[PDB]
Parts: C-alpha cells; sequence; structure tokens
C-alpha cells in the first residue's frame, strides 16, 4: 500500500552547505508572485514522499545510508583502532614493545 | 517563463509517477484474478488516474507554448496540454460517448441466425470466424459473408454517420482541418534543424513507398488465383478480381488462411519443432530463459530479477478467472512483467520472443522523464518485438540453441514453403491497410459525400486491392465499419508503417553482424556491434524524432520499401516463372454475378 513515512525536499533557494540541515517547511515560490502561506500555481508544498512498495524494482526500494565522518580539530587525542597484542615470551634475547 | 515551467514538470513527474503505479497495479490483480471485488477496486482507481489527469491539464494552459526554448521540455508541455475532447458543448460530449458506446457493443454483441433454422445463432467470434477460416463451401462462404453485412452492419450505418460530424468538430476546435489530419500529428515533427515531417508528407510517402509493392503484390495475386480456381471451379475468372468471400476471414485482410490451397510443395513439411521440445521435458520456464540468453548474446541486460517472481508464466495451478491474453506490462517504478499462458509449442517459443522484446525496450527509455516513455511513433514499438521474433524462428538459430539435428539440411524447395507463408500475411495486408486509411481519410476531410460511401468504398476495391463483392451493396449498407477498428475509434495506418519499419531494423542489423547469404536467413546472435546499434535508438523513448531515431540505426531519415523488397526476392524470382502462362493484373469490370 506504500510507505508514505519517508519523505525528501525537492525545492529549495539555494544548495546546501556541506553537512548543513534544513528542516524547515515554508511554501516554496517558483514564480514571481508571493504565496502568503497558500499553495496554487508557482506556490509549491516543498517535500515529497518516496511511496515505498514491495513489488518495486531494485533501484526503487529503499537503501540504509550511514556516513562516518572522521575529523581532526586540534585536541590531544581521541578514539581510534584496536591494538592487537600476541603472545610474550621468556628467556630468549627478544624485540619487544609494552 | 521557462524556467515556471520546468518547475511545474517536476511536481507533475512524481506525483504521476505514484499514481499512475497503483492505477496500473489494480489492474493488474484484476487482470490475473479475476472477482467483482477486483472490478470496483480497479475502477475507482482508475478513475483517481483520470481525474488527476485533466487537473493538469488545465493548468498546463498557464503556461504558453511558443515562449519555449528547449526542445525537451516543449515536446512535454505540447502532449500534456492537448484538449482532444471537453472542446466540445457539454451535451455534444455525451452524445459522442453513447455513440461509441453502442457501436462498440453491436460489433461483440451482434447474432446472425440461420435460414433453415432460426433457433440456431451465431456471434462473430465464436462460430462465424471458424467459417470464414475453415469452410471450403462456396454456398456457406458467402451465406456467412454477407449476412454479417446485412444484419450487423446495417445498424452501424445511421451511427457512424453521426460519428463523423461530431469528430470533425471535436479536430477543428483543436486547429485541425479533420479528424484524419487529427490521426496524422502522431508523426509530425517541428523545428529539430534538418529532420522536420508535415502532417501532409505523411500521405504522399505512403503512396509512393506502396507503388514499388505492387509489381511484387500483382504476382502473388496472380499464383493465388490460380491456385484457388482448382478449389473451385465454375467460381473465378482467370483475368479478374477475387470474391470478397473467398479469402480466409471475414473481411480479408490476412490472407494467412489460405496456405493449405496454395502451398508450393505439399509433400515437404515446413519445419516445426514442437515435438523436439516435449522430448526434452522442458518446463514453462525453459522458454523465457532461453529466450533471456538470446538478449544477453547481442549485448543486452538481464531480467531484473522481480521479473521472475511477480510475473505469471502460465495459468495458475487454481481453476483461476484470469484472462489468458500474451501481453508486456510496464507498471511503473522499475517493475516489468509478462502475462501470458504459455504452453510447450514453437508458436509460443516464439512470442515469449515477441513479448520479452516490448521488456527490453520498455527497460532502454526508463531513465527519460514520465511523459516520453513511449515508443517515438506508433509503429516502432511492434516493429522491435518482431526482429526478435524473426530471428529466432530461422533453422540457424533453432539448431545451435539444441532443437535440430545437427545433420538437418535446409533445401531450397522449404525456403519457398517458409517464404510464401510469410507474404500471405505481410504481402497480403499491405493493400488492404492502404486502401482502408484512404477511405477513411477521404471521408473526413468530405472528397467523399454520403451519398457515395459505398460507390467508392467498392471501387477501390477493385482497383487497388483486386477484390471483388459477391453481391451488390447500396447506401444502406456500412462495409468498413463491420471491421473492429473502425467501429472501436482505432487508427490503422500503424500498421502499414510497422511492416515497413520492420525490414528497414532488420537489415540494417545484419550489415552489421556480417551476414553473407540472404536476408530471410539472418540471426543476430553472438554479435555485439548490431546490439550497439540497436541499444542507440531504444533509450531515447520520444525526446528525440523519430526522423532523429531512425538515423541511429538504419541510416535514413524516411521510411523505405527496399529492405523489405530484398527480403522476398527469392519468392520474387520463384513467382515471375510460376506466371509465364498466367496473366498478371487484374479487371475491374468481372463481377460473379455479371452474367
Ligand atoms: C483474488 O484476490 C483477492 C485479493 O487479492 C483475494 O481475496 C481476499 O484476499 C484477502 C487478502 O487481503 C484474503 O485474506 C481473503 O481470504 C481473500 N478472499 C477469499 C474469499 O479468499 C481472492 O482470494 C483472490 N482470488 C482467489 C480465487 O483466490
Ligand atoms: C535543457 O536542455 C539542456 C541541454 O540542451 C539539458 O541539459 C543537460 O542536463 C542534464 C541533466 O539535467 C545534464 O546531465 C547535461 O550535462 C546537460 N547538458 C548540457 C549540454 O549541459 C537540460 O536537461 C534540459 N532541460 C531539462 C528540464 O531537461
Ligand atoms: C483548449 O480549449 C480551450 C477552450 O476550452 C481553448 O481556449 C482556451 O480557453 C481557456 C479558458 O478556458 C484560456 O485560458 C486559454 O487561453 C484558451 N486557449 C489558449 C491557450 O489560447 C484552448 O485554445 C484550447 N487549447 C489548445 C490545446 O488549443
Ligand atoms: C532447387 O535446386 C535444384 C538444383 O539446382 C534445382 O534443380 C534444377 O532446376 C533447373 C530448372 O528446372 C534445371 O535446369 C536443372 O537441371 C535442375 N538441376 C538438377 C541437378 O537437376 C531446382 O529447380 C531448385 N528448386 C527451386 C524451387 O528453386
Ligand atoms: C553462439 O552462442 C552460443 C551460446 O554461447 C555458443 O554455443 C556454445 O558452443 C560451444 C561450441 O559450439 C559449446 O561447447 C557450448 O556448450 C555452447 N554454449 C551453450 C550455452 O550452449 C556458440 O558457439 C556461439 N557461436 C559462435 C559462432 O561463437
Ligand atoms: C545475467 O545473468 C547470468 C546468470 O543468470 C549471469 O551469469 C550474467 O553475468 C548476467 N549478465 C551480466 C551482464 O551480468
Amino acid at each position: 500500500g506504500g510507505n508514505y513515512n519517508y519523505l525528501y525536499r525537492l525545492f529549495r533557494k539555494s544548495n546546501l552547505k556541506p553537512f548543513e540541515r534544513d528542516i524547515s517547511t515554508e511554501i516554496y515560490q517558483a514564480g514571481s508572485t508571493p504565496c502568503n502561506g497558500v499553495e496554487g500555481f508557482n506556490c509549491y508544498f516543498p517535500l515529497q514522499s518516496y511511496g515505498f512498495q514491495p513489488t518495486n524494482g531494485v533501484g526503487y526500494q529503499p537503501y540504509r545510508v550511514v556516513v562516518l565522518s572522521f575529523e581532526l580539530l586540534h585536541a590531544p587525542a581521541t578514539v581510534c583502532g584496536p591494538k592487537k597484542s600476541t603472545n610474550l615470551v621468556k628467556n630468549k634475547c627478544v624485540n619487544f614493545n609494552f | 517563463i521557462e524556467e515556471q515551467a520546468k518547475t511545474f514538470l517536476d511536481k507533475f513527474n512524481h506525483e504521476a509517477e505514484d499514481l499512475f503505479y497503483q492505477s496500473s497495479l489494480a489492474s493488474w490483480n484484476y487482470n490475473t484474478n479475476i472477482t467483482e471485488e477486483n472490478v470496483q477496486n480497479m475502477n475507482n482507481a482508475g478513475d483517481k488516474w483520470s481525474a488527476f489527469l485533466k487537473e493538469q491539464s488545465t493548468l498546463a494552459q498557464m503556461y504558453p507554448l511558443q515562449e519555449i526554448q528547449n526542445l525537451t521540455v516543449k515536446l512535454q508541455l505540447q502532449a500534456l496540454q492537448q484538449n482532444g475532447s471537453s472542446v466540445l458543448s457539454e451535451d455534444k460530449s455525451k452524445r459522442l460517448n453513447t455513440i461509441l458506446n453502442t457501436m462498440s457493443t453491436i460489433y461483440s454483441t451482434g447474432k446472425v441466425c440461420n435460414p433453415d433454422n432460426p433457433q440456431e445463432c451465431l456471434l462473430l467470434e465464436p462460430g462465424l470466424n471458424e467459417i470464414m477460416a475453415n469452410s471450403l463451401d462456396y454456398n456457406e462462404r458467402l451465406w456467412a459473408w454477407e449476412s454479417w453485412r446485412s444484419e450487423v452492419g446495417k445498424q452501424l450505418r445511421p451511427l457512424y454517420e453521426e460519428y463523423v460530424v461530431l469528430k470533425n468538430e471535436m479536430a477543428r476546435a483543436n486547429h485541425y482541418e479533420d479528424y484524419g489530419d487529427y490521426w496524422r500529428g502522431d508523426y509530425e515533427v517541428n523545428g529539430v534543424d534538418g529532420y522536420d515531417y508535415s502532417r501532409g508528407q505523411l500521405i504522399e510517402d505512403v503512396e509512393h513507398t506502396f507503388e514499388e509493392i505492387k509489381p511484387l503484390y500483382e504476382h502473388l495475386h496472380a499464383y493465388v488465383r490460380a491456385k484457388l480456381m482448382n478449389a473451385y471451379p465454375s467460381y473465378i475468372s482467370p483475368i479478374g478480381c477475387l470474391p470478397a468471400h473467398l479469402l480466409g476471414d471475414m473481411w480479408g485482410r490476412f490472407w494467412t488462411n489460405l496456405y493449405s490451397l496454395t502451398v508450393p510443395f505439399g509433400q515437404k513439411p515446413n519445419i516445426d519443432v514442437t515435438d523436439a521440445m516435449v522430448d526434452q521435458a522442458w518446463d514453462a520456464q525453459r522458454i523465457f530463459k532461453e529466450a533471456e540468453k538470446f538478449f544477453v548474446s547481442v549485448g543486452l541486460p538481464n531480467m531484473t530479477q522481480g521479473f521472475w517472481e511477480n510475473s505469471m508464466l502460465t495459468d495458475p495451478g487454481n481453476v483461476q478467472k484470469a484472462v489468458c491474453h500474451p501481453t508486456a506490462w510496464d507498471l511503473g517504478k522499475g517493475d516489468f512483467r509478462i502475462l501470458m499462458c504459455t504452453k510447450v509449442t514453437m508458436d509460443d517459443f516464439l512470442t515469449a520472443h515477441h513479448e520479452m522484446g516490448h521488456i527490453q525496450y520498455d527497460m532502454a527509455y526508463a531513465a527519460q522523464p514520465f511523459l516520453l516513455r513511449n515508443g517515438a511513433n506508433e509503429g516502432f514499438h511492434e516493429a522491435v518485438g518482431e526482429i526478435m521474433s524473426l530471428s529466432a524462428a530461422t533453422p540457424k538459430h533453432l539448431k545451435s540453441i539444441g532443437l535440430l539435428s545437427p545433420d538437418f539440411q535446409e533445401d531450397n524447395e522449404t525456403e519457398i514453403n517458409f517464404l510464401l507463408k510469410q507474404a500471405l500475411t505481410i504481402v497480403g495486408t499491405l493493400p488492404f491497410t492502404y486502401m482502408l486509411e484512404k477511405w477513411r481519410w477521404m471521408v473526413f476531410k468530405g472528397e467523399i459525400p454520403k451519398d457515395q460511401w459505398m460507390k467508392k468504398w467498392w471501387e477501390m476495391k477493385r482497383e487497388i486491392v483486386g477484390v471483388v463483392e459477391p453481391v451488390p451493396h447500396d447506401e444502406t449498407y456500412c462495409d468498413p465499419a463491420s471491421l473492429f477498428h473502425v467501429s472501436n475509434d482505432y487508427s490503422f495506418i500503424r500498421y502499414y508503417t510497422r511492416t515497413l519499419y520492420q525490414f528497414q531494423f532488420q537489415e540494417a542489423l545484419c550489415q552489421a553482424a556480417k551476414h553473407e547469404g540472404p536476408l530471410h536467413k539472418c540471426d543476430i546472435s553472438n554479435s555485439t556491434e548490431a546490439g550497439q546499434k540497436l541499444f542507440n535508438m531504444l533509450r531515447l523513448g520520444k525526446s528525440e524524432p523519430w526522423t532523429l531515431a531512425l538515423e541511429n540505426v538504419v541510416g535514413a531519415k524516411n521510411m523505405n520499401v527496399r529492405p523489405l523488397l530484398n527480403y522476398f526476392e527469392p519468392l520474387f524470382t520463384w513467382l515471375k516463372d510460376q506466371n509465364k502462362n498466367s496473366f498478371v493484373g487484374w479487371s475491374t469490370d468481372w463481377s460473379p454475378y455479371a452474367d
């Protein structure tokens, strides 16, 4: 029947700055005529909804996305990979790192 | 301003794709599982699509059309701004729909009763089509031909006269001169630097291409006439026209039921691989999987993998009421389904290749906007489907796909049997199609007044087609309206141009696949360069003029009849030797009653 809860914005005045976010819901104004908060020609609601349905060809089915962004300000340190410790020997001239 | 029209169409392109989807998804559930709780499920969901489109149509006239520069956004705007009906008065608009419903139910429910038994009565499709396709009795074919026209066609005569007046009013309010000029608006092309095409230019290109088929059609008409005199002696003149009730069906549209009387060498079996399919235990799925391997052989994509679950390749395991008719569906959102009820036969092995060709055409232009997702004209869509069927019916393809003894010998006697069966369907329908649209074009513009409709109809049968009526018909009959496409408001010139595009595509692809022999032995398997020649047209849609689409495959800007004649030159050479003692041509003075 269509999952109409997943929307996207399809009209904006100007492209976003990187990592900028815009949740407003003002009536878009395409033409020169002012809109006064009501719909009509050249006065469009700015949000559309994917109507997802299970019988959609691939490329039409929902994909979930996660974007990891590593940043490095100027602190002293922070999270990182998980080092690995081998086995410690004994009674042998060895090259060690503790 | 033009940038407001672009923002108009993108709201249209995302409300339409969803509303067209569920209006076509509900039409799938009715077609594959019939209840009445599905017919009411598709009539309200069908009307939400139609009510939405007239709301956006009346919004489209706020933008002018000549203040636009981009050709693509102009093409989308003109296809949506089209008024069509609704230009009439609101009491004339309901009179036109009453006529179209009355003419459609006369054709489907009209009955003919026997004069020896008035309690037995036949409909057209069960019983009257079987007499015209199977009988060899002269008196029974003459009864079924005349009684369909005198009992059903006489009811359509006062309805078709009122239909011409109301359709010419609707066409002249949309700035055409008549309704025939409205039908020729599909082939019109406006201002794309050298690729233009006028709506009156279609009339000369049909008549210029037709006078090069008349040498080939005259030798086919003379050979069939000489073979019909053995089947009906004392009924056919050796220098005259053919009687209209001895042609294989009700209207003489196809001559394909005359093959058992006109076969050149009846002691050679025409090749039929149906027994080799049931000897290797081929299921329902093998016929499509070998069809998918044909298309991936030429360099075309696989099926979409939603194609295999959602489709219904047979009638179900339930005794399930579901219109069983081969077709290809394009519901939207990249969801392609094929609906057919396939049996293990070489017939449905071939129409599997035909119906997959509609899918591969549909998968290619799916990146265009919504209003340009059709064929480039009305004739391209069926023509791409039938060059897939010609390449799969060759014995060269059948012996490499595993279905023919590697020790098979094709002789020159079986190629004549195959080519003559093709010419009874291809060449035999071309003067019928040309004559019928020429008659309907002259009726709409008024060159034929209504006191000469049936006089000019039968003069054009004797002169163009070479077919004479067995009983004289005055102006109380309407013999064109007894055909389906005339009484159900359909255009008929799409069957003429599709036949010419089909051999232009096939000859252009076989020069790219490096063929060496005759054109009728060709196969485009294992190539990649031919598929790249085909794919460059398939992805255009309606975004380009159709004359620009033809040069991407053929190399010309117009339809041409010389590739059609090159297909039939082995038959045309053999036909001119069988008509050394015959008379080629016909007389328009002889009649089967005029002695
Ligand atoms: C034809 O399809 C309809 C709906 O798709 C089927 O009707 C009902 O479908 C619902 C599912 O929403 C089931 O819960 C009901 O049991 C179905 N009705 C009945 C009477 O079974 C319908 O069953 C389908 N036709 C056939 C012959 O199965
Ligand atoms: C108007 O025409 C221009 C070219 O005549 C189209 O521009 C192309 O647009 C697509 C995506 O919109 C780009 O990927 C191409 O690179 C553009 N081509 C050029 C040469 O810049 C434009 O799409 C047309 N307008 C619409 C609404 O389709
Ligand atoms: C479509 O039909 C209308 C008549 O219903 C034609 O006249 C238009 O009338 C409307 C008002 O109902 C005006 O807004 C339009 O300006 C009129 N036509 C235009 C745009 O000049 C109209 O001409 C028809 N449109 C077509 C496709 O020719
Ligand atoms: C099929 O090919 C054979 C072999 O050439 C043809 O037989 C020849 O026919 C001509 C004309 O009748 C004769 O002059 C030759 O002598 C025949 N050849 C032999 C070896 O006898 C045959 O006519 C061809 N059939 C068709 C339908 O084209
Ligand atoms: C055309 O394509 C078919 C399908 O790939 C080729 O058929 C193969 O032929 C070889 C030897 O003739 C066999 O060993 C393979 O088993 C066949 N494959 C299949 C899937 O049946 C065929 O050879 C190709 N034609 C040419 C000239 O390369
Ligand atoms: C098409 O599908 C077959 C298996 O079904 C696969 O082997 C082949 O690689 C596919 N074609 C392409 C171009 O990936």
